[PDB]
């Protein structure tokens, strides 16, 4: 229906024109979207790219005073930049602490890291508590690099 | 409470300076306490709202010019193109302060001041609080220059992450 072929080879410039061709396609939902990704990612082996690694997982952050009130946002702080570069690399950012939440970034405040283990230790899915310098530390290697060591 | 100090030469001895603390609760159309020393001896006065009120009523014009005509006085607030003469005579302890412009003068206030039974207290007073004075503003300065340099150090930082983002 568009410009590619089947009987024969495709060139970047074939492929541009073809997708100059598409119009508009905006029929779906972020949730759809993200899981056709992941599944395609997986399916061809190109979870090695520099990008789309965090794509799996989704993070929550310690940036409000009180956990689960959006109320008391704590913007003006360096874990906003982190959050992100990290949303930008893939992650998936969320402002709600769920259930299917697996991963936690902590900055050097350690005030509330019970209440995080209390409620890791609560969930029938526990998520590894991780701090800020991981992350930093990772985006250089452009891997994803062990949480032993950041626990 | 707000208070003022100022440096001043009087022009019956113009060689030495005299310095002159202006204290006022809130505002200075309320009233103040004018406390005049010279390293040895003070002269303390007080001016309540009735005279201040009189005194612009005599002056034939509005009390708010007024008022800031002495802040701009007192307060040291001169600017460029404005000169005071303060004249104070110890044997009748009468000060007053006019506003020189082009060889005419304006008297513009006349205050009577009562010598100070202890000026050694008043000195030490004065000497205390400006002390005070600079070692909180101080803490202040070293405060503000501890964040800037953070925020400078954080800026750095994010914009250099910002080209490997672009980059990328």
């Amino acid at each position: 229906c568009y410009g590619d072929s089947y009987f024969i080879d495709t060139d970047l410039n074939q492929l541009k024109e073809v997708f100059s061709g598409i119009k508009n396609s905006n029929e779906q939902t972020p949730e759809e979207m993200a899981s056709l990704i992941a599944d395609l990612e997986y399916r061809y082996s190109w979870d090695c790219s520099p990008l789309s690694m965090f794509r799996r997982h989704t993070v929550y952050l310690d940036s409000y005073a009180v956990i689960n009130d959006l109320s008391t946002k704590n913007e003006g702080t360096r874990l906003a930049i982190k959050a992100l570069e990290l949303r930008f690399h893939g992650a998936k950012v969320v402002s709600c602490l769920a259930e299917g939440v697996s991963h936690v970034i902590i900055g050097e405040d350690h005030s509330r890291v019970a209440d995080f283990k209390a409620f890791r230790r609560t969930f029938k899915r526990k998520f590894k508590i991780l701090k800020e310098s991981w992350v930093t530390d990772s985006i250089d290697k452009c891997e994803l690099q062990e949480e032993n060591q950041y626990l | 409470m707000e208070r003022k100090i100022s440096r001043i030469h009087l022009v019956s001895e113009p060689s030495i300076t005299h310095f002159l603390q202006v204290s006022w609760e809130k505002t200075l159309e309320s009233g103040f306490v004018i406390t005049l020393t010279d390293g040895h001896s003070a002269w303390t006065g007080t001016v309540s709202e009735s005279e201040i009120s009189q005194e612009a009523d005599d002056m034939a014009m509005e009390k708010g010019k007024y008022v800031g005509e002495l802040r701009k006085a007192l307060l040291s607030g001169a600017g460029p193109a404005d000169v005071y003469t303060f004249n104070f005579s110890k044997e009748s302890c009468y000060f007053f302060f006019e506003k020189n412009l082009k060889d005419v003068s304006f008297r513009l206030g006349s205050f009577n001041l009562e010598k100070v039974e202890n000026p050694a207290e008043v000195i030490r007073e004065l000497i205390c609080y400006c002390l005070d004075t600079i070692a909180e503003n101080q803490a202040k300065n070293e405060h503000l220059q501890k964040e800037n340099e953070r925020l400078l150090r954080d800026w750095n930082d994010v914009q250099g992450r910002f080209e490997k983002c672009v980059s990328a």
